[PDB]
C-alpha cells in the first residue's frame, strides 16, 4: 500500500504524457529499491540512459534550485514526499 | 616558303599546377566523465569547521 501513499506529484513536466507516466513508476521503484539518496540519482540516470540514449544529468534532495540548459522535451521535475527527482538530457 | 622562323615563332606555355593529395582528419571531443556528489548540512559545516 506504500505505492498508493507516496503518490508522486509532478510540478513541472516539459515532456509527453506517455514518457511522463513511465517516470512515475521508475521514481517510485527507485526509492523503495534504494537505501540512500545518492543511490536514487544513480538508479534513475542509468535506467533512462538505457531506455533513451544520450547524456542525462539527475539531481534529487530536500532543498535545492535548478537553472539548466536541456534538450527541449527532455526535462521533468517531480517531488515525492520531500524528494525532488530532477532529470534532464543535454547535447 | 611563306611560313618562316622569323614570320611564325612557336612558343610553349604551361601554368604551375599543385600536385593533388588525399588526407584524413578525425576530430573526437574531450572525454566526458560521470561525477556523483552528495551534500548534507553536516558535510558542509564539517569542512567549514
Amino acid at each position: 500500500s506504500h505505492l498508493d501513499k507516496v503518490q508522486p506529484v509532478i510540478k513541472n513536466s516539459d515532456m509527453s504524457v506517455e514518457m511522463q507516466k513511465e517516470v512515475e513508476e521508475v521514481a517510485k521503484k527507485a526509492i523503495d529499491y534504494c537505501n540512500t539518496d545518492k543511490e536514487i540519482a544513480t538508479f534513475i540516470k542509468d535506467d533512462f540512459r538505457s531506455r533513451y540514449h544520450g547524456t542525462w544529468h539527475c539531481i534529487v534532495g530536500r532543498n535545492f534550485g535548478s537553472f539548466v540548459t536541456f534538450e527541449r522535451s527532455y526535462y521533468i521535475y517531480l517531488y515525492v514526499g520531500q524528494l525532488a527527482i530532477l532529470l534532464f538530457k543535454t547535447g | 616558303t611563306l611560313r618562316n622562323k622569323f614570320n611564325y615563332n612557336t612558343r610553349e606555355c604551361q601554368t604551375i599546377n599543385p600536385s593533388i593529395r588525399e588526407r584524413g582528419v578525425s576530430t573526437e571531443p574531450p572525454p566526458s566523465d560521470t561525477i556523483c556528489g552528495n551534500i548534507t548540512q553536516w558535510e558542509i559545516f564539517d569542512a567549514y569547521y
